[PDB]
């Protein structure tokens, strides 16, 4: 799981402790770590380990199954035609990254920036980000229209993050949007970008 | 590559370890590995077939995965499986038959087709596993550049020739001497023959030798020498060497003298045995060597001394022969064997499905033809061809 | 001993279901297995070679575990695993050479070399695993003194003899009775001739008979019994018994009559066949005897008639035949066959680093005087070298 | 295209300092650089082939960075890469190959590709670095318009040319005086004959000389000048000059007399030997004089003077011959030479892809008819042609 | 073995980048790779030699580091730094020579020296770098298993060879009509002679040819092709082909008739050439055929009339020749060539040292044996022992 963090002292801690037996602190370093060296070189009890492989297999599928939080963004600055998805309505997903490069949210942040991504931003080149992401949707037809989806992005650079990454969404349904002078008027959905929440 | 060979032993392990009934944690290790095929699979699409007559049939992938759960299983939890394999196993089928056609000069070496191709792909890496079928095996070894090798029961290293070598002659041929020989296979037979039985010949003995290059080198080789050469002991006519006229060979067999057989590797000899007949071993050699004479019998009976007269006509003609036949050995190349189907396999799916010649193999997959010019290229084609086909084998035969 | 089978099967199952990709789960398993070994090696030193043209190496071990961590394998997993397996191979492959070469007449089971007795120590018996090698299977079920086995194409089990016995010569050898054979691997030829065709002979029938005795008992053997030996159905010139003359034999080819094939164990029939040609089944035997005699034809056309006059000289000569060929059997003791490489393997290392006669073997690990001479001592050699062979096989060919 | 150049040498410092083991300190340096490039490349898309046989591959990039886990890089590391840089190689030689077949008369001397004409773009510059490699070094002293130079062994100066001139001849061709030279390559071999042996000549002396004209001037040359023609020492039979006859040369060699050869440039002496046999330096030349002479040898022996008669026919024809070698020299514009494999490179890659003879180059990119009419056109575009072989070479072979 | 190589790089890069003077900036890159080395090492333990007359010397680490300190360097820094690479340098020397000398069959490629199987160890890889040095370069790409290729001067391709072959001949040997030739290293003279004159030929023109087949492919070759063999230009006394007598050859040279040579590749036509000669390019090939012939001049003055007179005795023998040379070529695989020192250093090492005669290599690493039977196993050993003597070249020469 991929958890490059706690894993030495954390797990160790609780473990003694439950033991009963020990007091733990006067517990030399060259213990608590020798004794996770040791540790981690066994099986796993059947029951234990038979239940990781479930949860990882069905892992993925959780994740985009969340109504808050979707993987990753594209933007291709190339007027683009809106799907439509008998539940969310007139919308702007996509359900497949495959044409533009992928770079690793997690990677960037964790390892800081080389603007990469900044100067394929600057240049206005298609790519697109991957992982879990917050999240917006928005009702407001003329949004759209004044390009909104395109701005939050310069951001990143200013504040080197990432976190303050909301991208957005047109929950554009043929009702709830007081804004509907569209299907009034001849005319197609022009999204410069979407998003992979895949469908519930 | 490799990627390919798992995608069947997942599937044989599999059609075979998955019955109603089996407790589940048998398969536990096995389970997993096969959905995390379906997952990089699916959203995929793929294409076989385009060449001569060979369908071209489409696939794509969207697929459930498998409960873990159970302490055996039912029934029901079978079939819902099997449909699933069934799609693969119709599927690979058409992969290896879509690379197993195409040939290169180049990169003969190298995947070909549209469909596989695309698999060497570093995203489907994620799927190999148990590489232990003596074919992936040395495989690998090779792309590592390492030392390969095989096992063959009467191996098939000798192209089919047999012909004679008249060292005297004369327009009546009736006063012969040389040697006629079957190469073919793992075995050779040849006789040396002297219609005058040596009557003139120094110590009244008459030598003969044959000579037989192999085209690679063969280790560990049990084989069979045995005196005699049972395929020219008959009363032949046979066409001239001009093939202006036919000549009467009319043999009576006597004890091949001084007989010598050397196995040499690159000019030196490896092993060599002097009149030894049985089972001899011949280590690592790329020439066989036999000698042999003819030797005018120094005292005969008279139904023998009425045989050999001081002077022609020469009616019957004394013949020394040997057999040898390689019983097994190693080679470092693939070849056909008596056992193998390989060569078959390419060979029958190539005819079936009326594949044109191509610029490597020679018509019709030859055996002859291929170890008599067994190019590097041939070679590195007939081993890419030669472990697809096993690895076909191990689902559909 | 059974230490050293794992080491294999361990680097195997390894260099095999280790690769770029894969799942830890499908070799949790079996990562532990390896691991455990490292251990109890590092720490010891070992010494392999010192005799004949072998060179002497010594090894130490001193080696990092693996990482039970990761979800998956990536590349650079493998090649800090492969480098040290490469260096056991290595070890090995010197570590069976030198125990295939030391043989012992006391006890010629038992370990030899200095590099095994160190094994069968018992501070390493903490290694042994996957014991289904067929050999290995073997090796053990006769260490507990139980019911053995194993299979062979064409074995091995007549040392070469190619003679003559006439029963009924004189000096110039014009009248002559008795048989020719060629005993030899798996196949037997043997041809009855009588030269004036039984014309004075009690109901005109000759009887002939042919007895082999086999140094092993076979069971289960699919045999093909023809009529006719080629091998002897041409004209030959031949040394005569005391090899001070030769006499000429001009075969002319007759139905045996009346044959019976005998398949006997311990001087009880346990099959007979009467004139049974194709295959045929020998369940347990360790002597075959062969009778079949010549019967001049009742009625002859004139062109046959010509051929055998009612007085001397005779110059056609009346014989008839059978070809024996044990296929497949099952003997409780190593043989030499026509598939299996362990005779050819041993006799190939020990021909290679110019191994000195011992006192065990024969020389040049020859078949024939090897099976001639089956002493108990050259078959408890003959299978620990064997099986040793087999073991090497397992990762070097 | 200085541009071309860096993405080698990035990709040879790299497939070179990057390998599984090196402490990251000893690439930072050049790490960066790398990156910087796959920067400004992604996004740009580019069309290579599109001519005679060379397919049109399209490219396309879309890359990740270079990572820099500390301390010496872990096997994972490379392959990651590797997988990167193979994409540029197979990228690279398309990128030669398709502009190593271009040509141009107006401006044969600057890009003429789709793909290289966009990157002498200006947003390209950006990765130009360590530029050493001999060819682009001069490549660049000559766009300031310097002193160029480049270094050949055994140069090829000499277009092909064997021939005679007759200085005295008739009909019989009975009587002959004049030269016969063979000027190929760096090598020159002339022979002066005069069938009379000087018996009517002032002195008894016969005047020759030989003169040879470079196409370019040759600095520094190092230079081996032997007395005597060996291949025009033997009897020949030869075409007369118009055709239409043969005449018969029967050489007596004697010592070349008076030997002068002089080096000059623009008609003025820079180099001048008499009579001096062995190594000697030309230093800056643009022509060769060989002057020589034969001297009837004014002693004889009888056996001499029988071959030299006072009258006609004249049998054995006195002749007198020098050998030049040019070793070493440099030149200021592009050459073939014996070392170099640019020429056949260039000339290969041609035949390979089937490119049709184009307006500059001689059909087969032939020798002898290019540098015997070497325009500046020519020289330019060979340049641009050699250079970007060089280029190729450091990469793939 | 990579390892081996940085280990000089190391020291040459630094015997030649540290000395009294220089900004410490220049090395701090370097500096540190060295150190890094130090470390690993110390601690260990060695051992070379021990192979015939070569010394057997064990080594020891224990040394200091360096002052990453210092501004610029003093003097007394660099001898403290000297004194240690001497050690290694003397150390570097005798493990090459020790792993230069051992051959193997089996595994020729992998390493042979206690003191080499040891550096293979993982735990040492901590020190590959800066692999630019031509061949290492090589060594790498063909693990990988990818298209290697090194550069030649006069390569030296053919085994000598110095025959003739008489195609038309009579025990006097006063009319014979056939070839004679020499092929050795990058060159191949050959002539072809008819004593007669074609005078009852067919058009009076005589056909030869001579073919010659590489034991490895050459590409990229720049060749020279000129008319005449002088070799066979002049009057000789030869040995029969039965030894039995000698007979005389007295040419004359007339120029060849219809010259074509063909450059083929798997018997196919890669290049082809008519008549042309000078410089030639010969992009991949393992086989040259050339076609020439002689015509007899259909016009002649009485002088060469005389020559050829249309009876017996032919005392004039009319020849026609060429003369082929290699000049440069790249080959996939080691050859010896004009300008490496690799045979030379092998070679020369294992002479000095009295090395024994191995499995692998002829007697005295006798080139022309070595390239005529250039196995599978004489070049891996080839190219590990050439690149051996390369990366020991970097230090000592
Ligand atoms: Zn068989
Ligand atoms: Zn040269």
């Amino acid at each position: 799981l991929n958890l490059y963090q706690k894993k030495m002292k954390s797990i160790v801690e609780d473990f003694l402790k439950r033991l009963q037996i020990f007091d733990i602190s006067r517990v030399p370093d060259d213990q608590m770590y020798r004794l996770r060296d040791r540790l981690r070189l066994l099986p796993v009890e059947i029951r234990r380990l038979d239940i990781f492989n479930l949860i990882l297999m069905n892992m993925e599928q959780i994740e985009r199954a969340s109504d808050k939080i979707a993987q990753g963004v594209i933007i291709a600055y190339r007027d683009m035609q809106l799907e439509r998805d008998e539940m969310y309505g007139y919308v702007n997903i996509a359900r497949n990254l495959d044409g533009f490069q992928q770079i690793n949210l997690e990677e960037l942040m964790r390892t800081g920036d080389y603007a990469q991504i900044t100067n394929m931003l600057l240049n206005n080149q298609p790519v697109a980000l991957v992982g879990a992401l917050p999240f917006i949707t928005d009702s407001s037809v003329i949004s759209l229209v004044a390009k909104l989806d395109a701005t939050v992005f310069a951001q990143i650079v200013k504040l080197r993050k990432v976190d303050t990454l909301k991208p957005i969404l047109y929950k554009i349904n043929s009702d709830s949007n007081d804004f509907y002078l569209v299907a009034n008027y001849d005319w197609v959905p022009t999204s410069t970008t979407k998003v992979y929440k895949q469908i519930p | 590559m490799d990627v390919l060979y798992s995608l069947s032993k997942t599937l044989k392990d599999a059609r075979d370890k998955i019955v109603e009934g089996t407790l589940y944690s048998n398969v536990s290790d096995l389970i997993q590995q096969f959905n995390q095929m379906i997952i990089t699979m699916n959203g995929n699409e793929f294409q076989t077939g385009g060449i001569g007559n060979l369908p071209i049939r489409n696939w794509n992938f969207d697929f459930g995965l498998l409960g873990t759960t159970l302490l055996n299983l039912d029934a029901n939890y079978v079939e819902t499986a099997r449909n699933t394999i069934d799609y693969f196993v119709d599927f690979v089928d058409n992969v290896c038959m879509d690379e197993m056609v195409r040939e290169s000069q180049r990169n003969g070496i190298a995947p070909q087709s549209d469909s596989l191709r695309k698999l060497s792909g570093i995203k489907f890496k994620r799927i190999n596993f148990d590489n232990s079928s003596e074919y992936i095996e040395n495989w690998n070894l090779q792309n590592r550049r390492q030392r390969t090798g095989f096992t063959f029961h009467k191996p098939n290293i000798f192209p089919y020739s047999a012909s004679f070598t008249l060292n005297r002659s004369q327009p009546a041929h009736d006063n012969l001497m040389g040697t006629m020989w079957l190469n073919a296979g793992s075995e050779i037979q040849v006789a040396g023959f002297d219609y005058s039985c040596a009557i003139n010949a120094p110590a009244n003995i008459q030598q003969f030798e044959h000579i037989v290059q192999l085209r690679r080198v063969l280790t560990t080789a049990t084989i069979t020498l045995l005196p005699d050469a049972e395929r020219f002991s008959f009363p032949r006519v046979i066409n001239s060497a001009d093939g202006a006229t036919t000549w009467y060979f009319n043999p009576v067999i006597l004890r091949p003298n001084n007989v010598e057989v050397e196995f040499l590797l690159n000019g030196q000899i490896i092993n060599t045995y002097q009149a030894r007949f049985g089972t001899i071993i011949a280590r690592n050699f790329d020439t066989i060597r036999l000698s042999f004479q003819l030797m005018r019998p120094p005292n005969m009976t008279p139904a023998v001394a009425a045989l050999f007269p001081n002077a022609q006509p020469f009616e019957h003609h004394a013949t020394v022969g040997l057999t040898l036949r390689i019983e097994s050995a190693v080679c470092e190349s693939v070849l056909a064997d008596a056992s193998k189907t390989m060569l078959a396999n390419v060979t029958s799916v190539r005819q079936e499905y009326a594949i044109p010649v191509g610029p490597v193999f020679p018509p019709g997959m030859n055996w002859t033809d291929l170890i008599t010019n067994y190019s590097p290229s041939r070679e590195d084609n007939l081993q890419r061809v030669f472990t697809v086909a096993s690895i076909r084998s191990m689902l559909v035969k």
